[PDB]
Parts: structure tokens; C-alpha cells; sequence
């Protein structure tokens, strides 16, 4: 049913502060609404009588109250800081610790950039909706039902102006939004268009240059450019026309106070000073009733990161360790896979089927095949990343699914064909495998993965600092860094999924030199779709469209296999 | 929010002037504009007087017969200040869309004259960001800010210059909460600013966190570090937590400070209104007259002194696109083409270049390719067999040496002609958002789309373009991410058969693609390469053993040269670098 996940739990720890922040606010409008009232009984009680004890104390008052509620709408404000604050602490925090144990058929529903999005922005804007729920939501509404409260009791008779004057503006309200809303969304296309034609022409260039049509880009440029222009005037023109007829109504407004007040007065009903109380009232109402119309405007935009959010504290991690897992205290490296199948999605046909195959501890076997043959998948397999629709995936004749996951991945060691480093030291990310590796051992690693030189040249050198993404290190390094970061780890079982895409070919063959001395009793995977590789490794198994075409050696392969022959024939 | 330092501009007035030279040609409607915010701002400050003497002629000395004059007076003077507001409003509304239109309009063809080099040496993501922000911010003021600046500056003035001839010892006393503002003001102004960027500074560390851990996450989970980083993003969160508050509330007591002030006024102007009214020194409708002028001082000056903020922040902004709109474009010298109708030979003589001057990456390059024969750049990354395309190309002048085809410098030769007589397929081309068919039609504009659908046979295309959803009209948004990559190679391939350049260098990937695309790349390749001469990348092992020529390359220099079967058994680099990468035949 989705999940029954509430985010109004996020706020309960702090509901006193909750709680605070509206109750300070009446005191604030209160105070704002007795403002007009003592104004009133300066004049008409004041003035009138004659008596100046009346105005001079009833100043000292509306001074008093004007500071009182300065210590309210302060502590209004105040609270909902720290409520709004935590909120999205405690928010963000279970959100961050939702997605840190998300299998990668999690991250594969909400793509990783939304992911992203839902952790930052929209956090932040439920942090905001909560800081707003608890001081402008409480303020309009009540300064708009108050307000309309004092003229009421000023003089019911009058009051019946305020019919006519709500009316129009609600329907105001509404016509914009309705008409606007749409004309707002066909500038958002039109300005991307723009960046379309922008990136596109920063992008190819070369293309565009090379190819003599630049004149073509400033004529497909002018095209978008017109359409932003043509696209802001009709949104904005609207606009432009409804704050000078909202302010006319308003304005209007006073007229029909002091008209129809007018006669009031001269009918002895109504005092001279409650007539200029109520303009107050009156301008507080519609200003008060304006606010509560943007209020909903940002409400159902913040709505829809209440749906995001809640459905990330509502998935389900894809891959969970039983309750009496196995610990595996070693592992040996024996690997086997056991009527294997995976689909990614329940709509594509199978990406691997039929996969059975075995591979002995120590063993050095080359994983070969044209791109999307499933071989980063099957690799994936192993660390249990991923768990198979059909058949089971075993270490050390064991079901990785009955065994503990730390245990499992620990003994595992990959180095993923995208390469990631984190924000740090380069020696911080090294040992991201080992905490109490020593600084030797990091060297006989980084000197291995043909890096060490690289890293000894660098002013910093080990202590040199890693940026955000590993964004300052080209592709070659930072490959080169996690093959580094991958054997400070000293696995039982190794996978290297196209680990040399960023090297040099002449470092390449260095490393796998290296590994066959330094990976003594390791199991070895060396995924590749190039035969100069596949041969360095004691075996090859060979994929073609998701399936096991033959396991065995060159000679053996290149006799029974289409696939390796049709691998050969590609590259020689 | 609270802005960082003031912005450091170099002659703002030069900038201004210059910036104005856009408004020149709209002159009248600008004047007129001017004078409507002027008797609309006037017309605003007239209206708490003449209410207040409403309250003097009509309510208080009984008179009514007199009330329907005043209260038409107002339904006519509210009228217009609405009907200027609404054009003062529009008026400018196409008038700064069109200005903007201008610099955009300015701003892109200056992107296609201006040096590719720009585009290299900064990311592009953050100069279009840095610019449509300018753009914007300009827009910002010139269409709003500037007149809701002068707007409440006649307003200011004028309610105190009306204020002050009401009545003095009360102006004094209003005016009395000015200095109230503005003090507080600048004091909450500084705390707002100071936690702002403080919060700013610990929420961008634990966004970036968020950021990378999502993006590698499964490297995180590879090495069980989840302990380890959620202890990372808490330290982070939880001081995030205590600055967050902080930030959170100076950026929010400024607004009930100033309605404090706002209601202070009100109890002064009524306190002491009412107190000279029982003097008889006052009128009571003066005091609604006071009354109205109450929150004339608050906000509307801080409105003022942001208005201003934004306004030079907004000359930083012109000055910088000004700036982009002054760099030097790329352009002929008046002797330089057309070229003769060549087969095209190509020769390169003591090169020396470098994209950053101080490191040298080609140096004493000089070679010479015969009309026709194929050649193949052989190297270690590093070497500068990439370099050369863009030489060759003239995207970059050599710095020393000279380059020319079929017999005249490259320097000394339109661009025009150059880019139309060398054709460029690399191994990052790129597609456009459109039909497969625009795409393809992008070298040789006028091409039928009968002579296309040819064309684009010959190169192993045409299969899979009809085996697409709506054949060749199909829309391949976001650059062709829907189609293989191999299939992309093959359709920058098609595409640069059609533009037939008599030179044809090209770099054709092979990391990712299927062997089946393979086969049909290579075959288009020998097609395409056919007829022209072509200065091929070697990652193909069939195509430097046809080579005409094999030129091998290193750390910027040529090495060797000479047929691959020479260059075998000459025991050269070229030798070590092919038995290190096929000295697969172990095998055989
Ligand atoms: N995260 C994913 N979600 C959905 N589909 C995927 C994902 N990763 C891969 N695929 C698809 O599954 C098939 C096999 O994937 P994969 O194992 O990554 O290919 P591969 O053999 O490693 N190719 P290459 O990476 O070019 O060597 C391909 O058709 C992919 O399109
Ligand atoms: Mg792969």
C-alpha cells in the first residue's frame, strides 16, 4: 500500500517550540489589532471630552503594546527557527540514513539525481513550510478573521462593505491562477529551450564551426530567443495588471467606508473616530486576505517534496541479510553461479540466463564479451548487489544470501568501471579498505596499481587533497587510485570491471604483472571486451547476449566459440 | 540574500553610458514613463491629505452635501494612480524584454566569432550560468528595480515636504522613528548576513556529502563504510542544526522589528496628534493625514537602500557582458582563399604548439602527406596526435613553424574554406537534438532527402535508421542518449561523407561498440575514406597495416615513420608499442 510513513513525527520531539511560535504570534496580532481601537478612543473620548489624562495615558498605552507585540511576533519567529530547524535535521538525517542502505535496485527506481534533490531541496522546503505553518499561516488568517472581527463590532451596518470588497478579490485571486499558471509553465520552456541552443552550440563547437553553420545556429538561436521574449510579455503583462486593480479595489474600498460611513455619522449612529479605525481594519483585511493568497500558492508546490521525501522514508532496501546469517571469518575464493538469470526490469527480456559456471580459489579468469553481454551485472552478482530472479550465486559453496553481508563484502574487492574517490587525503582514500594499514603497505599498493610515482611527484604528495568528486585527478589516476584502494583492502576476491580504460596501455600490462605477484591465492576476475587483455588471465569465460557462450582457452575458444571468433574477427 | 562584498567595478559611468547607449533609441517612452511614476507617486501622497481634509470640511463640521464631492474627487485621482501604475507597468515590460533581447541576441553571435580556445580553458556549465545570471540581474533592474527606486523617492520627499507645511512639531515627531529604523535595521542587517554565510558555508559541506554518497554509493557499500559516513554527515548535520537556527532568525525578526517602529509611529501621531488637537494647534483629520504617513519610513526605506544594492551589483553584471562583447573575434586576413580545386596534400614544417604557453605539448612536428594516401597518428596519450585535428582544423594558430595544404599556409587561408575542403569525425562528435535527417543534413545543406536516403546506405546507416521509431524524422533528444554509441559513430560518420571534404581526418572510437556495428564501421570507414585523402587515429589493427604512411608520435615529437612492416622490423617504438599491445601471437 506504499507505506504508512509520516513526517508530522519529525515534528512531534519539538511541539512545545510548535506550540510557542503560533501563541506568540496572536500576542503580535492582537496587539496590532488593538492599535486602531485606542486611536479611536484618543478622539472620540479624548479629543471630544476634552480630557487630556484620556489621550496622554492612552498613548503611554499604544507604546506599551506596540513593544509587547514586538516581544511577540519576535518570539514567534524565534521559536519556529528551532522548530523548522530540527525539523529538517531529524528529516534529513533518516533521509540520508534511508538511502545509505539502498541496494542499487533501489537507486535504479528514484534515479540518483532526484535522489540528490529530495535530500537538499526538498528537505529544505519542508523546513520552510514548518517555519511558515507556524508564523504567517497563523498571522494573515488572523489579522484577515480578526480584522473583519473589530469592524464588525465598530459597526455591524458597515461591515457589510466588506461582502463586496472580498468577493472580487477572491475571484481576482483566482482568475490569475488559473489563467497565469499556465503562462508561467510556457516560460519555464521557453528559458531551458534557450539552454538547449546554448549548451548545444558550447557542446559541438567544433561541429557547428567545422561545419560552416553558424549563421544556421543564430537563426535556430533567434527562434528560441523570440519565444522567451514573447512568451515573459504575455505572463507578466498579466501581472502587471493585477497589482494596480487589486490596490484599485482596496482603494475603493475607502471609498465605500467613507461614504456609506458618511451617513452614519450624519445619522448620529457613528463617531467620527471609529470611522478612521475602521479605513485601518479595512486596508488590514484585504492585505491580510492577499498574504493568504500567496500562502496557497507555495503550498502546493511544497506538497509535492512531501510526496518525494515520504516515498524515499517508504522504500524498501532491495537486499536485506537474514536474521541468522552466516559469519564468514575467511573465505577461500571458490566462486560459482548456479542457473543464474537477471532482469533489471520486469518489462526487458532476460539480461543474463542460463549462467552456470564455477571458478576455484586462487584462479585467474578473464570475463570477455562485446558491450551489453551482462558482464558488469554477473560481476555484481558476487558482492551481493544484486540478487538473481533465477538460480543462486555461491562463495565458497555457500548462497551469498544466507550470509552476512559486512563478512561477504569485506572479504570481496571491486573496482567499479566508474571510478569514485572522496573528499580528503589521497592516503584517506587509500585506505578506505584497511584503517590500520600502515603507510609501507599503502605504498607497495599505490606502487603495484602504478601510481605511487604519481602521487610521490604531487607537493602534498600522500597528505595531497582529494577533491569533492576526485574531479582535479584525470581518468587515469583515479582509475589508477582504486586499483590502489582496492588492494590495500587484500582480498580473497578481486573484480576489475575495465580497469585500464584510462591507462596507457603500456601501464596497463605493468599492473596485471603486478597482481599476478601481489594477488598470491586470490581469486581474480579481469572483465574486459578486448582479447589482449582476456589473454593474460589463466582462463576466459566468454559472454554474447546475456548468456555463457564458452569458458576455456584461447585455443579452445577460438575453435568453439562464434562469439570469440566474432570478437577476434572485430579486432584483427 | 545578503550580499557577499560589494562589487569591485572599474568605471561604472563608461558602463553606464554604455548601457544606456541601449536605451537611447526609446528615449520619449522612458521620459514618460518617468513623469507617470512621478504624478502617480505624487497622486499617493495626496491621498492621506485629502481623506484628512475630508475629515476637516466634510465629517466634522457636520457638512455632507459636501461629501460627494470629495469622494468623486478620490474615485478619480485613485482611478489614475491604478491606470499609471498599469502603464508605467507595461510600458516597461516590453520595453526591458527587449533590451535583453538584444544582449542575448549580441551575446550568442558573439559565441560563434569568438576563439574556441574560450571554450576550452573554462567549463561550460558555469559560463552560461554566469552569464544568464548577468542577463537576468540586468533585466532585474532595467525593467523593475530603477523605477520602483525613483517611485519612492519622489514618494519619500514628497509626503515630507507635505508633511512639514501640515505641520511641523508632528513631521518632527514622525520623522522621529527614522532614526529608529535605520539603526535597527543595519544592526539586524549585519547579524542576517554574518549567519546567512556562516549556514551557507556548513550546509554546502553537508550537501556535498549528500551529493557524493549518493553518486557512489555502491563504492560505500563495497567497503562497508556506512558507519563511518553516517558519522560524517551527523558531525555536519548537527552543527548545520545550530547555525540553521541562528540564520534562520535575524533573516526573520526584521519584519516584526519594523512593524514595531510602524506601531510606535502610530501611538506617536496619535499620542501627540491628539494632543495638539486638544490645543486646537492640530486639525483631527490631520492626524489621519499623519497617520498615513506612518509607514512611509520603515520599509519603504530599506526598499531603498536594497534597491541600491541591487543596482550596482547590476552594473558589475553589464560590465562583465560588456566585457564578453569586446572579446576578439576570429576573422580572415583579406588575401586568403579560395582554394584551388585540390585533391588535397597536406604539410607540416618545424610546428611548434601549446595550449598553455609555458608547457610545450608539440615541438619541431614536420611531416608531408601525398593527395590520397592514407595515414595513421601513433602514440601514447600524451604524445599529441590529438592535438593535431584541432591545428589542422586552425581552432588553435601554431605558435612556431607553418602548416598549408595543397600548397599555402594554413594562416593565410579563410577559415571558410579550410573547415569546407577538411572534414573531422572524432571520437567525441556530437549529434543535435532533432531528426536523424537534419543531423545528417547538417554538412550539406540543400541535400534531397532521396540523395540522402543513398547515402546513408553506403555507410551502413540506412538499417537501423528505418528500423527506428518514425524512421528518419525521428527526434533524438538529449543528444542520441536513446541510441548505442556504435550507432552514433556510424551517423557522425554518415554525416561527414556528406560534407566530402578532400581532407579527412577522423578519430573512430572502438572501446564500446558491438562487433556487429563494428564490421559496419570499418566498412563505412574504407567507403568514407575512399576518393580523399585521410589522416586517421590508430586504435584500428587493420587500418595501420593499409596505412600509406604510419607516423608514430611521443611526448609531442615523431619518432619514426614509415609502412607498419617497416617500422616492425626496424625494432622500433613503433615496434614496442605493437608487440606490448598484439603480442597476443604467444598464442599462435
Ligand atoms: N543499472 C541498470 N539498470 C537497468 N539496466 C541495466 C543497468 N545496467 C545495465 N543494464 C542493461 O543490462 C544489460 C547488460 O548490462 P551490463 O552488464 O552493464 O553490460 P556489459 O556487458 O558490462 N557492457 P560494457 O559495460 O560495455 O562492457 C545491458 O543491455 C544494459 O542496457
Ligand atoms: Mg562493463
Amino acid at each position: 500500500g506504499g507505506g504508512s510513513k509520516t513526517l508530522a513525527r519529525y515534528l512531534k520531539p519539538y511541539w512545545i517550540f510548535a506550540v510557542l511560535a503560533p501563541l506568540f504570534m496572536v500576542v503580535e496580532v492582537i496587539c496590532d489589532l488593538s492599535q486602531p481601537t485606542l486611536l479611536a478612543r484618543i478622539v472620540d473620548e479624548g479629543i471630544a471630552r476634552g480630557d487630556f489624562s484620556l489621550v496622554l495615558k492612552t498613548g503611554i498605552l499604544m507604546l506599551i503594546v506596540a513593544l509587547i507585540g514586538a516581544v511577540g511576533g519576535i518570539g514567534c519567529t524565534v521559536f519556529a527557527s528551532y522548530a523548522s530547524q530540527n525539523f529538517g535535521a531529524d528529516l534529513r538525517r533518516d533521509l540520508f540514513r534511508k538511502v545509505l542502505s539502498f541496494s542499487i535496485s533501489n537507486v535504479n527506481r528514484f534515479h540518483t539525481s532526484s535522489l540528490i534533490t529530495r535530500l537538499t531541496n526538498d528537505v529544505t522546503q519542508l523546513q520552510n513550510l514548518v517555519m511558515m505553518l507556524l508564523r504567517i499561516v497563523v498571522r494573515a488568517p488572523l489579522l484577515f478573521v480578526g480584522g473583519i472581527v473589530m469592524a464588525v463590532s465598530i459597526n455591524v451596518k458597515l461591515s457589510s462593505v466588506l461582502i463586496f470588497l472580498i468577493p472580487p478579490i477572491v475571484l481576482l485571486f483566482v482568475w490569475l491562477t488559473k489563467k497565469g499558471n499556465p503562462l508561467f509553465r510556457k516560460i519555464q520552456e521557453s528559458t531551458d529551450e534557450v539552454n538547449r541552443v546554448v549548451r548545444e552550440n558550447l557542446l559541438g563547437v567544433r561541429v557547428v564551426r567545422a561545419f560552416r553553420r553558424e549563421e544556421y545556429e543564430n537563426e535556430n538561436f533567434r527562434k528560441a530567443n523570440e519565444s522567451l521574449r514573447r512568451s515573459i510579455i504575455s505572463a507578466f503583462s498579466l501581472i502587471v495588471f493585477a497589482l494596480p486593480l487589486f490596490i484599485f479595489i482596496v482603494n475603493m474600498g475607502m471609498i465605500a467606508v467613507l461614504w456609506f460611513g458618511g451617513v452614519l455619522v450624519r445619522n448620529n449612529q457613528m463617531e467620527i473616530g471609529s470611522i478612521m479605525a475602521y479605513t485601518n481594519y479595512l486596508m488590514q483585511i484585504m492585505f491580510s486576505l492577499m498574504m493568504i493568497g500567496n500562502i496557497l500558492n507555495f503550498i502546493v508546490r511544497a506538497s509535492a517534496s512531501a510526496k518525494r521525501v515520504l516515498e524515499v522514508l517508504n522504500e524498501k532496501p532491495a537486499i536485506e541479510e537474514a536474521d541468522n546469517a552466516l559469519a564468514l571469518p575467511n573465505v577461500e575464493g571458490s566462486v560459482s553461479f548456479e542457473n543464474v538469470e537477471f532482469r533489471y526490469f520486469e518489462n526487458t527480456d532476460p539480461v543474463l540466463s542460463g549462467v552456470n559456471f564455477s571458478v576455484k580459489p586462487g584462479s585467474l579468469v578473464a570475463v570477455l564479451g562485446e558491450t551489453g553481454s551482462g558482464k558488469s551485472t554477473l560481476m555484481n552478482l558476487i558482492p551481493r548487489l544484486i540478487d538473481p530472479e533465477r538460480g543462486r550465486v555461491e562463495v565458497d559453496e555457500l548462497d551469498v544470501r544466507t550470509v552476512k553481508l559486512k563478512d561477504l563484502r569485506g572479504h570481496i574487492s571491486a573496482v567499479p568501471q566508474e571510478t569514485v574517490l572522496f573528499s580528503g587525503t589521497i592516503k584517506e582514500n587509500l585506505k578506505w579498505g584497511r584503517e590500520d594499514a600502515t603507510d609501507d603497505e599503502i605504498v607497495e599498493a599505490a606502487k603495484i596499481a602504478q601510481i605511487h610515482d604519481f602521487i610521490i611527484s604531487l607537493p602534498e604528495g600522500y597528505d595531497s587533497r582529494v577533491e569533492r568528486g576526485g574531479r582535479n585527478f584525470s581518468g587515469g589516476q583515479k582509475q589508477r587510485l582504486s586499483i590502489a584502494r582496492a588492494l590495500v583492502k587484500k582480498p580473497k576476491v578481486l573484480i576489475l570491471d575495465d580497469c585500464t580504460s584510462s591507462v596507457d596501455p603500456i601501464t596497463e600490462k605493468r599492473i596485471l604483472d603486478g597482481l599476478k605477484r601481489y594477488t598470491k591465492g586470490c581469486t581474480t576476475f579481469i572483465i574486459t571486451q578486448k582479447i589482449p587483455t582476456a589473454l593474460l588471465a589463466d582462463k576466459i569465460l566468454v559472454l554474447h547476449e546475456g548468456k555463457v557462450a564458452g569458458f576455456g582457452t584461447h585455443k579452445e575458444l577460438l575453435e568453439h566459440c562464434k562469439p570469440y571468433r566474432e570478437i577476434y574477427e572485430s579486432q584483427f | 540574500g545578503p550580499i557577499l562584498e560589494k562589487p569591485a567595478l572599474k568605471n561604472p559611468t563608461a558602463t553606464l553610458r554604455r548601457l544606456l547607449g541601449y536605451l537611447r533609441p526609446h528615449t520619449f517612452t522612458l521620459i514618460m514613463v518617468f513623469v507617470f511614476v512621478t504624478v502617480s507617486s505624487i497622486l499617493g501622497v495626496l491621498s492621506p491629505y485629502l481623506i484628512g481634509k475630508t475629515i476637516d470640511v466634510v465629517f466634522v463640521p457636520r457638512r455632507f452635501d459636501l461629501l460627494p464631492r470629495y469622494m468623486l474627487i478620490l474615485g478619480t485621482i485613485y482611478a489614475l494612480t491604478s491606470l499609471l501604475f498599469w502603464l508605467q507597468g507595461k510600458i516597461m515590460l516590453t520595453l526591458s524584454q527587449d533590451v535583453v533581447f538584444r544582449l542575448r541576441k549580441e551575446l550568442f553571435e558573439k559565441l560563434q566569432r569568438v576563439p574556441v580556445g574560450f571554450f576550452d580553458r573554462t567549463p561550460h556549465g558555469d559560463i552560461i550560468s554566469r552569464v544568464i545570471n548577468d542577463v537576468d540581474n540586468i533585466n532585474n533592474v532595467l525593467g523593475n528595480s530603477i523605477i520602483q527606486f525613483f517611485s519612492g523617492i519622489v514618494t519619500l520627499a514628497g509626503a515630507v515636504i507635505m508633511m512639514f507645511r501640515v505641520n511641523v512639531i508632528l513631521s518632527l515627531v514622525t520623522l522621529s522613528i527614522v532614526p529608529l529604523t535605520v539603526l535597527i535595521t543595519q544592526i539586524v542587517s549585519s547579524q542576517t548576513r554574518k549567519y546567512f554565510y556562516e549556514n551557507q558555508r556548513v550546509l554546502g559541506q553537508l550537501n556535498g556529502i549528500i551529493e557524493e554518497d549518493i553518486s557512489g554509493l555502491t563504492v560505500i557499500k563495497l567497503f562497508t563504510r556506512e558507519e563511518k559516513e553516517m558519522e560524517k554527515f551527523d558531525r555536519v548535520n548537527e552543527s548545520l542544526r545550530k547555525v540553521g537556527t541562528k540564520a534562520q532568525i535575524f533573516s526573520g525578526v526584521l519584519p516584526p522589528l519594523m512593524n514595531m517602529v510602524n506601531n510606535l509611529g502610530f501611538a506617536l501621531i496619535s499620542g501627540f496628534g491628539g494632543w495638539l488637537a486638544l490645543k486646537d494647534i492640530i486639525t483631527v483629520g490631520t492626524i489621519a493625514t499623519f497617520i498615513g504617513y506612518s509607514r512611509q519610513f520603515t520599509r519603504p526605506l530599506n526598499e531603498l537602500s536594497n534597491q541600491f544594492n541591487m543596482i550596482q551589483m547590476a552594473l558589475a553584471s553589464a560590465e562583465r557582458i560588456f566585457e564578453i562583447l569586446d572579446l576578439e573575434e576570429e576573422k580572415d586576413d583579406p588575401d586568403a582563399v579560395e582554394l584551388r580545386e585540390v585533391r588535397g596534400e597536406i604539410e607540416f614544417k618545424n610546428v611548434w604548439f601549446s595550449y598553455d604557453k609555458k608547457k610545450p605539448v608539440l615541438k619541431d612536428i614536420t611531416f608531408h602527406i601525398k593527395p590520397g594516401q592514407k595515414v595513421a597518428l601513433v602514440g601514447p596519450t600524451g604524445s599529441g596526435k590529438t592535438t593535431i585535428v584541432n591545428l589542422l582544423m586552425r581552432f588553435y594558430d601554431v605558435d612556431r613553424g607553418q602548416i598549408l595544404v595543397d600548397g599555402i599556409d594554413i594562416r593565410k587561408i579563410k577559415r571558410s574554406s579550410l573547415r569546407s575542403s577538411i572534414g573531422i569525425v572524432l571520437q567525441d562528435t556530437i549529434l543535435f537534438s532533432t531528426t536523424v535527417k537534419e543531423n545528417l543534413k547538417y554538412g550539406n545543406p540543400g541535400a534531397t532527402d532521396e540523395e540522402i536516403k543513398e547515402a546513408a546506405k553506403l555507410t551502413h546507416s540506412d538499417h537501423f535508421i528505418k528500423h527506428l521509431p518514425e524512421g528518419y524524422e525521428t527526434v533524438l533528444t538529449d543528444n542520441g542518449e536513446d541510441l548505442s554509441q556504435g550507432q552514433r559513430q556510424l551517423l557522425a560518420i554518415t554525416r561527414a561523407f556528406l560534407a566530402n571534404p578532400k581532407i579527412l581526418i577522423l578519430d573512430e572510437a572502438t572501446s564500446n561498440v558491438d562487433t556487429k556495428t563494428e564490421k559496419s564501421i570499418q566498412a563505412a570507414m574504407w567507403k568514407l575514406m575512399e576518393g580523399k585523402t585521410s589522416i586517421i587515429i590508430a586504435h584500428r589493427l587493420n587500418t595501420i597495416k593499409n596505412a600509406d604512411l604510419i607516423i608514430v608520435l611521443r611526448d609531442g615529437e615523431i619518432v619514426e615513420m614509415g609502412k607498419h612492416d617497416e617500422l616492425i622490423q626496424k625494432r622500433g617504438f613503433y615496434y614496442e608499442l605493437f608487440t606490448s599491445q598484439y603480442g597476443l601471437v604467444v598464442e599462435k
